[PDB]
RNA sequence: GCUCGCCGGAAGACCAAGGGUUCCUGUCCAACGUUAAUCGGGGCAGGGUGAGUCGACCCCUAAGGCGAGGCCGAAAGGCGUAGUCGAUGGGAAACAGGUUAAUAUUCCUGUACUUGGUGUUACUGCGAAGGGGGGACGGAGAAGGCUAUGUUGGCCGGGCGACGGUUGUCCCGGUUUAAGCGUGUAGGCUGGUUUUCCAGGCAAAUCCGGAAAAUCAAGGCUGAGGCGUGAUGACGAGGCACUACGGUGCUGAAGCAACAAAUGCCCUGCUUCCAGGAAAAGCCUCUAAGCAUCAGGUAACAUCAAAUCGUACCCCAAACCGACACAGGUGGUCAGGUAGAGAAUACCAAGGCGCUUGAGAGAACUCGGGUGAAGGAACUAGGCAAAAUGGUGCCGUAACUUCGGGAGAAGGCACGCUGAUAUGUAGGUGAGGUCCCUCGCGGAUGGAGCUGAAAUCAGUCGAAGAUACCAGCUGGCUGCAACUGUUUAUUAAAAACACAGCACUGUGCAAACACGAAAGUGGACGUAUACGGUGUGACGCCUGCCCGGUGCCGGAAGGUUAAUU
RNA sequence: AGGACCGAACCGACUAAUGUUGAAAAAUUAGCGGAUGACUUGUGGCUGGGGGUGAAAGGCCAAUCAAACCGGGAGAUAGCU
């Protein structure tokens, strides 16, 4: 369900927002709560080394079983719940043996759903396995890059990895970018897509929500003196060169990546 | 238990004012000027022995020494505790 | 208006007092040269 | 001393921060005080700060710091693990009355409370660095129930009025009482209890989590306020005795109710929204090792202890920051009356002040104000400045529009007082009395009393009734920028920056990128619906041709080409 | 509901006059803008000089900033006065 605001105000006009009555309302499971204090992209020199953070709302850190271990052990899903350190839900299980966990939800996933890891598991939404036991072809999220690891690879919201192909000990994968990779076949991922794909269609609407989110404003390099980047000076709007980063890095075309360590498990490129 | 010698180092003088005589004829509270680093209870024990009467509470403070001039000097008063030692209302020391 | 100068003794004594200055090798070059100088007072401490 | 004037959401009061004797008393007037000074925040001397309950200290942690070993670095050092520090946050306990020249929740009187140690008696499974629960948490909004507080009435004491009237439906004043302890209330949350079993809680668990029955269907946790008690006490308007004229001393009346009412309390509640809202200990409860007719624990009771440091005084200021007794700056708390929506504003209370040169005169001219014939922008770079508008209710309101707006468009009418409707209405609150039951802080009814708008009709005064203070000028065309924001501290607030949105591009995770000789850290406890860079800048209709030049992307036949040999 | 509206506190600084050996090395007085938010404020913390930070004015970094301040090289050099 995708509302977008009627125009009772500026701030309100080009406001989309993204409501689901289906997440959970009150607070969150407290045992599996964390702090993660904010940075402000400052490091542990003080120094900021990513700009543009600083900020927003304060957020309580929920650990999320990304590595899907409990295996043999029937659950169920207990309720979805609304996180803030990420663009997806999260689904709340009751383990048959009374332990409960954090996972990614993924779509069409609701309360009271069955889900099962390991080896000897179904093949079904929410259902981990290694990807030696998921048919080729499958479609999967929260893939590991290494087995045992975690899953590191299609977590965001409306994601999803493509089994390829399955040859001897390794399995090739199509990204969401579209690169094809090569993974270990015992790393395990889980079936079907991560739910919550209607958050690209939201629309901030004002600058103060972006604020909400710590993201502090971007100042263009064009709009600068000479001294603090090199797009800066001009009598007027000028600028006469190729564009470059703050640091004097073309910024347009110029590839960065350099990593002939993991260059042997990429197919073929996004290009 | 407080040796005989520190309780015969710790008592001072005895405060005098408009004040400590008011003290000493309304509440029965002589007024004293004790060591800067002596306790309630080793006042009061030295109180017990050296005046040989009986207190139940002892009250201090601590009086900061006021800076002066001499001659155009720059000079400063000691800091000095005072105690306001009660008496057991019959004792009249 | 608003001076530059606000005083708190916290601040003061966590940035300029003694041990503030015994702490690195550079305030405590600097407590040598000021006893080398020979000034009454060593830092803000007192 | 009597008058007058000023502030009164402060120019009163109380604190934190900062200062450090400026506090109080005697004395002195050289210098200091923008004048004099008998005065002083000045000189000199003396005095003055009393705590188990307030605060610090202490226990616990945040950001952050330091950091045994460790990793890294020419050296100096950098980072970081176990740890240990770090409040602006969590953690036990006291209230009212009196008293000094100067302290008081600290002294005194009355009445309370907390933590811990030792002992004695009685019952007993006690035991952590480990497990669980709790502590423990956002924004907005709405309602009810209260109190602080006020007003009126009853009551009590006093009054009979400098000039007409004032024995009354008159005037003045007072009418106060805490923590604690019992009650468990308006209300908020939760289904209980007892069994059996278990892949979970780093092992054990009787605890927590899960599962299956039985059994009752109400038990439990929390909770403002009131009531009782505290209190036959305290305080009390006033009287009477001295006064050393600064005040001391003694006594002591009434000490009730109704209505109104917070932004405070119930309420960390409840409803709702997204941007999804500390930690750790105290605390409660599980057990492991271990002790085991002992230690330990529970309850009661007696007894001891609760140290140390601060406490004066200023604190929107003559004591702090501004070189000054400087139109500046400086966090929190308290919050009366009449009018008013109001913490605006005007006049006042409590309280505090008249700003440390005065006396005359009544020229030009300067500054801050009031009024102005006739004219009304003719002034001027420019309506700069000034004048003007200005409230509530009701009628009415255009182009255009993104359908929200535009809009308080524009414009207009009414408005004081008195009487009547109605000896005081609609509404609000609510005593008695009658009755019902699991008897109460219950329930149903009932309505005295108190309070009380707004409207209509008729009269009436004035030049004027939103009468003071307070309080939108309005409209028409057009450039720029979508908008709310931000900026040259101290000559620029804008059309500049940002912005939501858009596009290109990089990035497969030990990500790109950034900070760092390094170790590492941020990006991110994120994973391409993500992150970085760059340009453009809501939205609508759109965004054409050129790859010659420069940059980037791809290619690898041929030429040229480094160290090396 | 709202970076909604009018308006005090609070935060700011658009116009004018005054002041310019000022009451003040940036204020006063009358008007003015925001005023539930990209708000504002207390306490403490971190970022250090070719470095920081900057909704970007070369702004700000203790009345100092197209490279702070203090000491040193240091009697720099000065075909100039
Ligand atoms: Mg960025
Ligand atoms: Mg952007
Ligand atoms: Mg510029
Ligand atoms: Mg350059
Ligand atoms: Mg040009
Ligand atoms: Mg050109
Ligand atoms: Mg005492
Ligand atoms: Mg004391
Ligand atoms: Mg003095
Ligand atoms: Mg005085
Ligand atoms: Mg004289
Ligand atoms: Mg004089
Ligand atoms: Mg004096
Ligand atoms: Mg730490
Ligand atoms: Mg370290
Ligand atoms: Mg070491
Ligand atoms: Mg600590
Ligand atoms: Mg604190
Ligand atoms: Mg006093
Ligand atoms: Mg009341
Ligand atoms: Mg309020
Ligand atoms: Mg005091
Ligand atoms: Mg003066
Ligand atoms: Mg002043
Ligand atoms: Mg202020
Ligand atoms: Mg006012
Ligand atoms: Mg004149
Ligand atoms: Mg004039
Ligand atoms: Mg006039
Ligand atoms: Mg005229
Ligand atoms: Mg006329
Ligand atoms: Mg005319
Ligand atoms: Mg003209
Ligand atoms: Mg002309
Ligand atoms: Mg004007
Ligand atoms: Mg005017
Ligand atoms: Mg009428
Ligand atoms: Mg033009
Ligand atoms: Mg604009
Ligand atoms: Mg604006
Ligand atoms: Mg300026
Ligand atoms: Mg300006
Ligand atoms: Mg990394
Ligand atoms: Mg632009
Ligand atoms: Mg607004
Ligand atoms: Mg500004
Ligand atoms: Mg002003
Ligand atoms: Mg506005
Ligand atoms: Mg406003
Ligand atoms: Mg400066
Ligand atoms: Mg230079
Ligand atoms: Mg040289
Ligand atoms: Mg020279
Ligand atoms: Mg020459």
């Amino acid at each position: 369900a995708v509302v977008k605001c009627k125009p009772t105000s500026p701030g309100r006009r080009h406001v989309v927002k993204v409501v689901n009555p289906e997440l959970h309302k009150g607070k969150p499971f407290a045992p599996l709560l964390e702090k993660n204090s904010k940075s402000g992209g400052r490091n542990n020199n003080g120094r900021i080394t990513t700009r543009h953070i600083g900020g927003g709302h304060k957020q309580a850190y929920r650990i999320v079983d990304f590595k899907r271990n409990k295996d043999g052990i029937p659950a169920v899903v207990e309720r979805l719940e609304y996180d803030p350190n990420r663009s997806a839900n999260i689904a709340l299980v009751l383990y048959k043996d009374g332990e409960r966990r954090y996972i990614l939800a993924p779509k069409g996933l609701k309360a009271g759903d069955q889900i099962q890891s390991g080896v000897d598991a179904a093949i079904k939404p929410g259902n981990t396995l290694p990807m030696r036991n998921i048919p080729v072809g499958s479609t999967v999220h929260n893939v590991e890059m290494k087995p045992g690891k975690g899953g590191q690879l299609a977590r965001s919201a409306g994601t999803y990895v493509q089994i390829v192909a399955r040859d001897g000990a390794y399995v090739t994968l199509r990204l969401r970018s579209g690169e094809m990779r090569k993974v270990e076949a015992d790393c395990r991922a889980t079936l079907g897509e991560v739910g919550n794909a209607e958050h690209m269609l939201r629309v901030l609407g004002k600058a103060g929500a972006a604020r909400w989110r710590g993201v502090r404003p971007t100042v263009r390099g064009t709009a600068m003196n000479p001294v603090d980047h090199p797009h800066g000076g001009g009598e007027g709007r000028n600028f006469g060169k190729h564009p470059v980063t703050p640091w004097g890095v073309q910024t347009k075309g110029k590839k960065t990546r350099s990593n002939k360590r993991t260059d042997k498990f990429i197919v073929r490129r996004r290009s | 238990m407080i040796r005989e010698e520190r309780l015969l180092k710790v008592l001072r003088a005895p405060h005098v004012s408009e004040k400590a005589s008011t003290a000493m004829e309304k509440s029965n509270t002589i007024v004293l000027k004790v060591a800067k680093d002596a306790t309630k209870a080793e006042i009061k024990a030295a109180v017990q022995k050296l005046f040989e009467v009986e207190v139940e509470v002892v009250n201090t403070l601590v009086v900061k020494g006021k800076v002066k001039r001499h001659g155009q000097r720059i000079g400063r008063r000691s800091d000095w505790k005072k105690a306001y030692v009660t008496l057991k209302e019959g004792q009249n020391l | 208006m608003k001076r530059t100068f606000q005083p708190s003794v916290l601040k003061r004594n966590r940035s300029h007092g003694f041990r503030a200055r015994m702490a690195t090798k550079n305030g405590r070059q600097v407590l040598a040269r000021r006893r080398a100088k020979g000034r009454a007072r060593l830092t803000v401490s007192k």
